[PDB]
RNA sequence: GGUAGUAAUUUGUACAGUUUGAGGGUCUAUGAUACCACCCGGUACAGGAGAUAACUGUACAGGCCACUG
């Protein structure tokens, strides 16, 4: 079993200069002779890089390179290879990508006066929820508090109430708390759902749900300390809307995914523009006790941890700064190129890429680690190859026409 | 009619083929060491 | 609540194989005819492996009071 698939010894000098050949040949086709013969499947003496597949023979090379698949994988690799030699962009491509964020933001983009208008809606329900509830209150969370999704987003509210209570009583007499009162209409149980009479916006209520809570204001200071974030993520989020892939009900990821992508590759750059929660600086980390390690709280300029506290934003002497449009060029070219979604997990905790092996991970689209869930998978709703499969072409399709 | 495009068989078409692999020769001169385009008479 | 299994049925992807279709050939001067005897090369390249739909089986992602507590 230790002796070479293919015998140069065996085989006369011009029968091994032919095999060189024809090794070339199937080299050209991404087709590779195995170097020793594999333990499981011995028979086979090549392997397809583009499908992984073993070959026995050389004939079986061809009749693979036949094969639609294989067509399809090398013209996926012509593709990459053609972004790749695609030039940087020049200053004057770099300030029109800032120009169309920046309009991208304008058009569909949180405003201060829009987080009025929702601290109004949620005022309203408090007012109409006090007479049965006066324990209970409401908090903005999600979007809301966010201020990176649209205008147009959904109010998102969350419940605190008592200890005694529970989340399935309180939701239920909310429920009834909507469908008395005559400012919220078209309500239904479903979260609660609910469409506002006079600001004319869907609502959503949720109980509990203190990760969905702590993960917006983990974002909502990364925007505040960020400046650059904000409408990297505006932007993205509205490539998302277009494409559709934000819509979860039609497979597409959940809307915040893009922002924690777009966090991680503000943190993943050649020069880190944010910090990691966990790092090699902690006294005691490490990849087996990721799982200890959890985020408790935010704070102004500062962040907890516990198994300490990390600063939001990195602290460096003379820190670089770019345009948006860079940014999100550079973003396009991290995601669509560089960054293989398949078996690294974007984990934004620990400035390590995370192998999915750790976390016993599909490996099989893209994945998307929570800032708070270390468990939870957030880009569950994508379990569609093709779904998949679209995404990365989007996104190369993207890069091609802004590149 | 025309030699086939692996082991060089006139009557043998490529897929028919199940010989053994066999070193490509060019068939002007029949020569392993000179391609067609190398012919020394070329 | 978690793990897997799961008849009858619902999507998606191919096609190892079958079969139907138009197309593809290019390349004639190089004739050997007739039901008297039918087949060789010079015009004519490169290192280049040759289909899409109807059809059969097989693993793989979702749906299914499927399925479980
Ligand atoms: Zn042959």
């Amino acid at each position: 079993l230790e002796g070479p698939v293919i015998d140069e010894s065996v085989l006369s000098t011009k029968e091994l200069l032919g095999l060189q050949q024809a090794e070339e040949r199937l080299k050209r086709d991404c087709i590779d002779r195995l170097k020793r013969r594999p333990r499981n499947y011995p028979t086979a003496k090549y392997t397809c890089r583009l499908c992984d597949v073993l070959i026995e023979s050389i004939a079986f090379a061809h009749k693979h390179i036949k094969e639609k698949r294989h067509k399809k994988n090398i013209k996926e690799k012509q593709e990459e290879e053609l972004l790749t030699t695609l030039p940087p962009p020049t200053p004057s491509q770099i300030n029109a990508v800032g120009i169309a964020i920046d309009k991208v933001v304008q058009e569909f983009g949180l405003h201060n006066e829009n987080l009025e208008q929702r601290l109004e809606i949620k005022r309203i329900m408090e007012n109409v929820f006090q007479h049965k509830l006066p324990d209970c209150s409401l908090r903005l969370y999600g979007s809301s508090c966010s201020r990176l999704g649209f205008k147009n987003s959904d109010v998102n509210i969350d419940i605190q109430f008592p200890a005694i209570m529970s989340q399935p009583d309180v939701l239920l007499l909310v429920q009834e708390c909507l469908k008395n009162s005559d400012s919220f209409i078209d309500v239904d149980a479903d979260v609660v759902v609910c469409r506002e009479k006079q600001s004319g916006l869907l609502c959503k209520v949720s109980a509990g749900n203190e990760n969905a809570c702590l993960t917006t204001k983990h974002l909502t200071a990364l925007g505040k300390l960020e400046p650059k974030l904000v409408p990297l993520v505006i932007a993205f989020r509205y490539w998302a809307k277009l494409c559709s892939i934000d819509r979860p009900e039609e497979g597409g990821l959940p809307p915040y995914v893009f922002a924690l992508m777009a966090i991680f590759f503000l943190q993943q750059r050649k020069e880190p523009l944010l910090p990691v929660y966990l790092g090699s600086w902690i006294e005691g980390f490490s990849l087996s006790k990721l799982g200890n390690f959890n985020l408790q709280d935010i704070e102004k300029d500062v962040v907890i941890w516990e198994h300490g506290q990390v600063s939001l934003i990195l602290d460096v002497k003379h820190q670089p700064s770019v345009p948006v449009g860079q940014l999100w060029v550079e973003l396009l070219r991290f995601y669509a190129l560089e960054f293989n979604l398949a078996d690294l997990v974007i984990s934004i905790r620990v400035k390590e890429l995370v192998s999915r092996e750790l976390k016993d991970w599909p490996k099989k689209r893209i994945a998307i680690e929570d800032p708070y869930s270390v468990k939870r998978n957030v880009a569950r709703t994508l379990n569609s190859q093709p779904v998949f499969e679209y995404i990365l072409h989007c996104l190369r399709t993207t890069y091609k026409y802004f590149a | 009619g025309d030699r086939c495009y692996n082991c060089g068989g006139l009557d043998h078409h490529a897929k028919e083929c199940k010989l053994p692999p066999q070193p490509k020769k060019c068939h002007f001169c029949q020569s392993i060491s000179h391609m067609v385009a190398s012919c020394p008479l070329k």
